[PDB]
RNA sequence: GGAGAGGUA
């Protein structure tokens, strides 16, 4: 539940480590959970665009949109 | 053995086959199609799933990235089943579906992911089916039928000299995929093999053989076979096989081993064969002449300068021999050729080609598909491959792989969904031999050649090539560039497959309006089986061979039951116990007949299957021991019938009636009348209009409680239980103790649809049909509904029937009524029409719905309210006005002339961001306080019902019913008790009492949303009043009912009583039929029909008079279990001692207007059992009594058949038709009157009346009816003054109509005029 | 006004 920035798409929330089938590939990826509960699915080989968030507001961060009378 | 609800009425039964199998549930085959279209499948082989998995995933050109298919999902439906009826909106369901897209990277290799992304991307939304299994589109609930196609696969068929009349058959053979471009192979009249694909153009077929890389060697090789010539010392000593002497000639001197075996001019007697077999000679020195008009089977080349000496295909010369002799050739390898086993047939074609290698066969076939276009190297491969071997535009479905299979003597039942080299070597063998004998033709009308349809796989269908238009649009998406910020919503597009269902679901020619006006209509509708449609036969195209009823109809399509007319023998409709097959062809039940015992176990033959075994039908007399009585026993061996053994028999039908349809099983007697008129009798069936309150037929076939419960109408308890409180609207039960679940007690509750129209504006609402503390059990009626009594089918009402004429009232078809039956009221019926009323907005503003209109006196006035609008529950009258509306600038809307009634509901609607006048506030407010009030009822009687389970689960252990009282219900649920399960339970049952509490108060937020908000309506309308009239049909002379026999007639006079025939007894009958319908129409059904009523009228007759005077239960007791003995062995032994001494009493109450009798449509009752029964009443056994005139009141002689008879009132009334127009409106490009009753339009004088009108001398009056009746305006106009005036006279003129064409014409080229 | 579906004689 940890937020995470990745530079890519913007602030989404840690969800866990899991295995996908990718054409014939089963890898392992990182899954973060952008709002509207869009799931984006990290390669761990690509674990350096993963940053932990800076803000100070872990609890109080936002969630990016992935992509008188 | 019987319920106590049972006990009400207990219906005496004829018939003696012990039955073994109940009927099905009728409504099966509907809800488990639409079932497996949508359901959650892992094997991904059923309904959305399968199509999904197919079209997906997607791979751009590159392909750089990729978008596949994980997952789905339905939301849930937005509004329930009767808001959707309300409105006028679809009842569907949202589908959700998950996307995934992948990037990979392009400069990485082949296979690789770069990021991924997904989401749950809407599209489209899905009707839903009713429990019922109708479909509701826009409030107008409809029906999609099955279709009856024939099956894909392959098929051998031949014309029987048709064609070319020589008199020479022609066989060809089809392949039709499930999906794709069919393929036909053909003999010509001169024995040449032509492919043809698409109905397109003629082809050599040897050419598509060539198309599989195939030459000229390889073909010869696949289709003949060799005979090897040797070039020796001595002129060709030829090897020889002993198996191609049947059916020579010998031409020779066939000599070997130093013995002439046979010479010249004789034929190859089969004893020639056993000399030389015997022999065992092989070889044989041949005359070169044997070899004068052979052809070689390769090509033979000279080694040394390699040239083709003969190439392959080439008729034989000694020249030509010489030159393979000094070429060293001592192989000679040649066809082996005849004229009634190995014809050439390839031979031939392989000549006509002109072409010989791959390249130029697919140019040509190329240029075939598309003319034009001059083709490349590349474009006939393409399209080749990609049209006959690309599975996306090619498909055998499961099915078609079996049945080919199937067809060719293979052992896999499952294969691939494409073709290959082999199947069509093996199609074109198959087919060659058919050419040479071996194998049979195939028939068409064979149940086990076509398919049944139902809906899922149509819609699925429709959903597939609804998703190929954005399946190709996504394609071009990615094959673009620019996919680094793609997401899956921008490229996916709802409309195209919303538009691809919605189409086909409102509008298709198989989703088709319900019939409605009976429970009996509906059911036989839903079951019907068409032949028509997409991919069907057409109605106005098809020959007698399809009509007729093929033999293998039998027991799976009631072939009695039809519409006649335009369209025979493709409405058919489904047998009774008729299944499915897993494939989707038609099984029945059979029982399995072991050596020599009938067991009770039952296979569901297919209709391919029957063809092998022999099968005895249903009433074969055996005893107790399923061995059969008779030796010589019937069966149906295969297409015919015949007397076989005793012991050689395998299967045995399972009840004499899973012949017929549901329809036809309601007919008692049906084995007596024709076949044509009992068709009739079903059709009129079909037909009844419910009556003011049912009566139960007297003389039924027993099938009627199955189609009750079956239908919908009626609510049936699911879970026995006690009537706790019964209203006219609702009724509640506590369950029964046992089918009560250990959570969530709660207690059953069922709501009654009172009047609303039907789809026919026939009123239906639902009766209670019990009281209060009235026990009941799991699955019996609780309120009938239309046309029901007691839980059974109840369409029309008996009546005493006498069969004379009578002063010719009754001189064809009329039918003499008396006056009590409308006296007594007993067939009036009850109509509601629906009226509507817009405000559009237009030009000089809009129009409004003022109460205020101008030139129009208070009196009419006086009915509508301040608003402009009736009030609810007025009585209008024809000509009245409803709604109040003005011309901008009187367009108020009006009863429809002639039409009395009462205003009974009226609604509005409005355009959203309008205000609401009086009335419509007024309505929304008294809503909203019926809802209000409705939910809290039923939350109070829920609140009860868990209270009371609270009290029940505390009287043991530390029961205190003192305690229970003292305080009230409010603190109960905390008290105190030993500490096991109980506990459990009673936290269980807080628990659901506080979600009960919740589930309401929200529940009232949500039907206050629904009520408060807006409407949505089409453009230009601002709001929509509709108005809902009452009315009731009494009778008319004109009107037409009928008996069940096909035997129709037109009501024609009403006499008074006093008129009527009347017995001795004093009791006047009620309807007088014409005797002499009966002898030239044959059907003796209805005598029949008419005895045994009488009897059963008898018998209830004396039972209610035992009644008036009081008689104790001593004598009921007696009388009715004598009654219910004295049948033929039947099968109902019922037992009188066994009751309550009290039901009997309900029971003879229930009887005292007759006592019902059961026939099985082929197990009637007998004529001796009707005298039997006729006898133990005190009436003449002989069936006809003596009468007495009404007006002279002297007998009549010859004394006259009377008794009773089940009626029907059909749904044409007089009123409906009887119209007329004096001077209306006007059509617009042609002046002539309009045509239809909706509109004040005129009649038709048509052509065939212009003839007749012709034949007379009469000429003025055609001349006027034609020419100033109908067309010529300024003559009508003088016309019309003239005739005001008093002074008949005409003006010709012209017809305009003949302007309109003379200016139509002049708008082509033609230049057309009138001379001088 | 025109299409399509169903239905009656």
């Amino acid at each position: 539940g940890q937020p995470v920035v990745h530079l890519e798409h913007g602030v989404g929330r840690y969800a866990g480590m899991t295995t996908l089938e990718a054409g014939g590939i089963t890898g392992e990826y990182l899954m973060l959970t952008y709002a509207n509960d869009a799931k984006l699915y990290v390669p761990v080989s690509s674990l350096h665009l993963i940053s932990r968030y800076a803000g100070g507001a872990e609890e109080n961060a936002p969630l990016h949109k992935l992509g008188v009378a | 053995v019987y319920s106590y609800t049972e006990k009400k009425r207990i219906r005496k039964d004829f018939g003696k086959r012990p039955q073994v199998l109940d009927v099905p549930y009728l409504l099966s085959i509907q809800l488990d199609s639409f079932q497996k279209f949508i359901e959650q499948d892992p094997e991904g082989q059923y309904g959305l799933e399968a199509a999904f998995r197919s079209v997906f995933p997607i791979q751009s050109y590159s392909g750089n990235s990729e978008l596949q298919y994980v997952s789905y999902r339905l939301g849930e439906p937005v509004f329930d089943v009767q808001e959707c009826q309300i409105r006028g909106v679809t009842y569907s369901a949202p589908l959700r579906v998950k996307l995934r897209l992948v990037i990979y990277e392009r400069e990485a290799p082949e296979g690789t992911v770069k990021d991924i992304k997904e989401q749950e991307v809407y599209m489209g939304e899905i009707p839903l089916m009713t429990d019922n299994g109708t479909f509701v589109i826009n409030g107008t609930e409809r029906v999609i039928v099955s279709q009856l196609h024939r099956s894909p696969g392959v098929f051998f068929d031949s014309d029987k000299g048709k064609t070319h009349s020589s008199g020479k058959v022609l066989y060809n053979a089809r392949i039709i995929p499930y999906r794709g471009s069919w393929l036909d192979f053909e003999f010509d009249p001169k024995d040449n093999l032509f492919v043809r694909i698409d109905r397109r153009r003629k082809l050599p077929a040897t050419i598509i053989l060539r198309a599989l890389n195939y030459t000229t060697e390889q073909i010869l090789d696949l289709f003949f076979e060799k005979v090897i010539f040797e070039i020796r010392d001595n002129k060709l000593q030829m090897e020889l096989v002993p198996e191609r002497l049947r059916g020579e000639t010998a031409s020779f001197d066939i000599e070997a081993n130093g013995k002439v075996y046979v010479e010249k001019g004789r034929r190859i007697t089969a004893r020639h064969i056993r000399q030389l077999e015997k022999d065992d000679v092989k070889l044989i020195e041949v005359p070169v002449e044997y070899i004068a008009g052979k052809v070689v089977a390769k090509d033979y080349i000279d080694e040394s300068t390699g040239e083709l000496i003969c190439a392959a295909n080439m008729e034989l010369s000694l020249d030509l021999l010489a030159k393979l002799s000094q070429s060293g050739h001592k192989r000679i390898e040649t066809l082996f050729t005849n004229d009634l086993d190995h014809g050439p047939y390839i031979s031939e074609t392989l000549r006509v080609d002109p072409t010989n290698d791959r390249l130029s066969a697919l140019v040509e076939i190329y240029r075939m598909m598309r003319p034009g276009e001059p083709p490349t190297r590349e474009a006939a491969e393409s399209l080749f491959e990609n049209l006959f071997f690309s599975e996306d535009r090619y498909d055998l479905s499961a099915v078609g792989r079996m049945k080919f299979n199937r067809s060719l003597l293979r052992e896999e039942i499952e294969g691939s969904g494409i073709l290959s080299k082999d199947d069509i070597i093996d199609v074109m063998k198959k087919l060659i031999d058919i050419r040479n004998g071996k194998g049979e033709v195939d028939d068409i009308d064979h149940l086990g050649n076509r398919r049944i349809r139902s809906v899922g796989e149509m819609a699925e269908n429709q959903f597939r090539v609804g998703l190929v238009r954005v399946e190709r649009a996504v394609k071009e998406r990615l094959s673009l560039g620019d996919l680094d910020t793609l997401m899956p919503q921008d490229m996916i597009n709802a409309k195209p497959i919303s538009a691809a269902v919605k189409e086909f679901f409102g509008s298709s020619q198989l989703s088709q309006f319900m019939d409605q006006n009976n429970p009996l209509s509906e059911i036989t509708h839903k079951r019907r089986i068409s032949a028509l449609g997409p991919g069907g036969l057409t109605r106005e195209r098809a020959g007698f061979e399809v009509r007729d009823v093929h033999p293998t109809h039998y027991g799976r399509v009631c072939p009695i039951e039809t519409p006649e007319g335009p369209n025979i023998g493709l409405i058919n409709s489904l047998s009774v116990y008729a299944q499915t097959n897993e494939y989707g062809f038609l099984e029945t039940p059979y029982r399995k007949v072991t050596d020599g015992v009938v067991t009770d176990e039952i296979h569901y033959l297919s209709a391919i299957e029957e063809g092998n075994y022999v099968i005895a039908q249903a009433n074969s007399n055996l005893d107790e021991e399923g061995h059969f009585v008779e030796d010589l026993v019937t069966c149906r061996s295969k297409g015919e019938s015949s007397l076989f053994s005793r012991d050689q028999v395998d299967y045995m039908d399972v009840s004499t009636q899973q012949v017929v349809s549901v329809g036809a099983s309601l007919i008692p007697f049906l084995e007596h009348d024709d076949a044509n008129r009992a068709l009739m009798g079903a059709n009129m069936q079909r037909q009844a209009v419910p009556t003011l309150r049912a009566d139960k037929p007297l003389v039924g076939t027993g099938m009627e409680r199955a189609v009750a419960v079956d239908s919908g109408v009626t609510a049936v308890a699911k879970r026995g239980g006690v009537v706790q409180y019964v209203d006219a609207s609702r009724i509640v039960i506590k369950v029964n103790e046992d089918e009560m679940y250990p959570g969530e007690a709660g207690i059953d509750i069922y709501n009654l649809t009172k009047y609303t129209r039907s789809n026919q504006n026939t009123c239906i609402n639902q009766m209670p049909c019990v009281s209060l503390g009235e026990p009941v059990e799991r699955g019996d009626v609780l309120a009938d509904g239309p046309s029901t009594d007691l839980g059974e089918l109840a369409l029309g009402q008996n009546m005493r029937v006498a069969f004379m004429p009578w002063n010719g009232y009754n001189f064809e078809d009329s039918i003499l009524v008396s006056e009590r039956v409308v006296q007594e009221d007993r067939f009036t019926t009850i109509h509601i029409q629906e009226l509507a009323c817009v405000s559009r907005d237009t030009k000089l503003g809009p129009e409004e719905i003022t109460a205020d209109i101008p030139n129009v006196g208070e009196a009419a006035l006086s009915k509508l309210d301040e608003s402009g609008i009736v009030y609810i529950g007025a009585e209008v009258t024809g000509g009245d006005i409803l709604v109040g509306k003005v011309t901008p600038k009187d367009s108020s809307l009006r009863v429809p002339n002639g039409v009395s009634g009462t205003v009974i509901d009226v609604q509005v609607f409005t355009r959203d961001g309008v205000e609401k006048d009086k009335r419509a506030l007024e309505i929304e407010e008294m809503q909203l306080k019926q809802a209000k009030k409705d939910l809290s009822e039923e939350l109070q009687i829920l609140e009860a019902g868990l209270f009371s389970r609270i009290r029940a689960v505390l009287v043991a252990g530390g029961v205190e019913a003192e305690k229970l009282d003292k305080l009230p219900r409010d603190r109960w649920l905390e008290l105190g008790l030993t500490d096991e399960e109980k506990q459990n339970q009673l936290e269980q049952l807080a628990e659901q009492y506080d979600e009960l509490k919740h589930e309401f108060e929200k529940k009232l937020e949500a039907k206050r949303r629904k009520i408060t908000q807006g409407d949505d309506l089409a453009p230009g309308v601002l709001k929509i009043v509709k108005v809902y009239l009452a009315v009731k049909r009494r009778i008319q002379p004109g009107d037409k009912m009928a008996g069940r026999h096909g035997n129709k007639g037109v009501i024609s006079k009403i006499n008074p009583i006093e008129d009527m025939p009347y017995d001795e007894n004093g009791t006047p009958v009620d309807i007088v039929l014409n005797p002499l319908g009966v002898p030239s129409r044959m059907n003796i059904g209805q005598i029949l029909e008419t005895h045994l009523g009488m009897a059963a009228k008898g018998i209830g007759d004396k039972i209610n008079a035992m009644l008036k005077q009081q008689q104790e239960v001593a004598k009921l007791r007696e009388f009715i279990q004598r009654a219910y003995d004295l049948g033929a062995d039947v099968r109902q032994k019922v037992d009188l001692s066994t009751f309550s001494d009290e039901e009997v009493m309900r029971l003879a109450e229930n009887l005292r207007k007759g006592m019902p009798i059961a026939t099985p449509v082929f197990d009637g009752a007998k004529e001796a059992e009707i005298k039997e029964l006729l006898k133990l009443g005190d009436l003449p056994t002989s069936g006809q009594i003596r009468l007495y005139d009404g007006r002279t009141g002297e007998q009549f002689e010859r004394p006259v058949t009377v008794g009773y008879m089940y009626m029907l009132k059909l749904n044409h009334l007089v009123d409906d038709k009887m119209h007329a127009r004096s001077t209306g409106s006007y059509s617009l490009v042609t002046q002539q009157p309009l045509g239809g009753k909706a509109q004040f339009g005129g009649q038709r004088f048509g052509e065939m009346e212009v003839w007749a009108l012709e034949a007379y001398g009469a000429a003025y009056t055609l001349q006027e009816m034609l020419t100033v009746k109908s067309d010529d305006v300024n003559g009508r106009t003088k016309m019309y003054k003239n005739i005001v005036d008093g002074n008949h006279q005409m003006e010709p003129g012209m017809p305009e109509s003949f302007n309109v064409l003379l200016k139509e014409i002049r708008s082509l080229g033609i230049n057309i005029e009138l001379e001088d």
